[PDB]
């Protein structure tokens, strides 16, 4: 069959929200502290902090996210932030160079660059393999933003209070996605299942990042290089 | 708690 | 008469400490977030945060500062930091341009630049007049570092516990300074008194900065642009 | 309190 008017509206809301909160020019990157080849921590902390602001604004056009309590919104953002960032970064990832190409050579981040920001191959290896698998799925823009909104409105996050409601919005987004794939995506007959498994990958990426971030945020000579937003969001402040 | 997050969610 | 061996040692310790913690090349400035013409807040926050690290290291070669309790050291640094920074910045201030010239044109800060970092002429006017008066005093390098060490080891700071001891080290530094002026500074017969009055100026500059910083640190869209070190040091965390 | 200051004063 076809998609309802309500699902078309949700799709249009989501991609407009992604378009407003993601700059294909990457021109704001000149305002981060410049990269140096833990030499990359200042630049990459700025990059993530900037990305967190974007993710907050994207969240902010998700239909129904705002109508949740401010505590639920904070819970959802704090535990899903790094996953949305990992997800959205696939738009700059390129299989030809196996890295993220945002500007010229200064703003291209390969594995060795992230190494010099306090992270090991235990995170980098699954992360790059995640970007590779997700890029080969060749998602439509609608599926990409749908996946990000589904990932963020997960009710199985610590701290969420109104599970019922969040799971409800997450379910309606899953049905829009599942329907958009079966109608407008040729040969997507197993795609949705694979996307749902990408979410599970993000959970394992999340936990190893949360571990590695802890060890660096617990050393003041390193956590002094982070930003207030990063510390607030990635800290266990509760 | 979460002074900046609150701020960025309002407006 | 002449200066004792002990006072020569103190002088040499102080200027070596200043030389190690102050870079006339200003070449680390490329690693701050770049200035933009509250557009200057990110660059100037980075500049101050970097300067705080330097001031800590300078403090760290002051003979006797380390032998104080770690709480006294924190008390002394938290309330004197912005004053030492105002003082040390006179080395880049130039009367010919009425601003601080550190790099090329990007790293020259005139009054309008600081305006766009959240500060009013109520602070900027006395600050620039302070830099002007202090630069026309044409201090020797020894007097400049002596003045900074005296300013930091002031026992009339909130939070200090061992007044006796800090006032003692402050007194010995004042007598080294007073003696160096009368012996090695031609026509300095009123200079020391004027330097002591510069300290009083710093107190009034300190308080108006503390007020203006409060109003900006209380707005999260602005305090998110500061650094962890700046927030820790300039906050009333106690 | 003052996690970074403590750190930068040691060493
Ligand atoms: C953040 C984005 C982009 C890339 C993101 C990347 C690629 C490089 C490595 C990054 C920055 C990860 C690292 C683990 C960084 C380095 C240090 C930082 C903290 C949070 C301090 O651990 O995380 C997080 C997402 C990873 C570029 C572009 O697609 C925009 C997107 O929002
Ligand atoms: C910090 C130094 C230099 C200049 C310092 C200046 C000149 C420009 C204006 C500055 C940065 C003042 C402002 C009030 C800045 C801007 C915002 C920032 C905070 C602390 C956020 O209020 O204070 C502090 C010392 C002022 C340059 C050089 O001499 C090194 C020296 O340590």
């Amino acid at each position: 069959h076809m998609l309802s008017d309500e699902q078309m509206q949700i799709i249009n809301s989501l991609v407009e929200a992604h378009h407003k909160t993601y700059d294909d020019s990457y021109s704001d990157f000149v305002r981060f502290r410049p990269p140096v080849r833990l030499s990359m921590l200042p630049h990459l902390a700025d990059l993530v902090s900037y990305s967190i602001q974007k993710v907050i604004g994207f969240a902010k056009m998700i239909p129904g996210f705002r109508d949740l309590t401010a505590e639920d919104q904070i819970a959802l953002l704090k535990s899903s932030a790094i996953e949305i960032i990992m997800l959205r970064s696939n738009q700059s990832f390129s299989l030809e160079d196996m890295s993220w190409s945002c500007g010229g050579p200064d703003f291209k981040y390969c594995i060795n660059d992230v190494t010099k920001a306090g992270h090991t191959l235990e995170l980098l290896e699954p992360l790059v393999k995640f970007q590779v698998g997700l890029k080969k799925l060749k998602l439509h823009e609608e599926e990409h933003v749908l996946l990000m909104a589904i990932c963020l409105l997960s009710p199985d996050r610590p701290g969420v209070q109104d599970h019922v409601r969040i799971e409800a919005l997450q379910d309606r987004l899953c049905d829009v996605l599942q329907a958009y794939i079966r109608i407008q995506h040729p040969g997507g007959r197993l795609l949705y299942a694979k996307m749902i498994q990408k979410l599970a990958d993000l959970r394992s990426l999340n936990e190893e990042h949360s571990k590695q971030y802890r060890s660096l945020s617990f050393q003041p000579e390193h956590s002094m290089q982070l930003t207030p937003l990063v510390l607030e969001v990635f800290g266990s402040e509760v | 708690r979460h002074k900046i997050l609150h701020r960025l969610l309002q407006e």
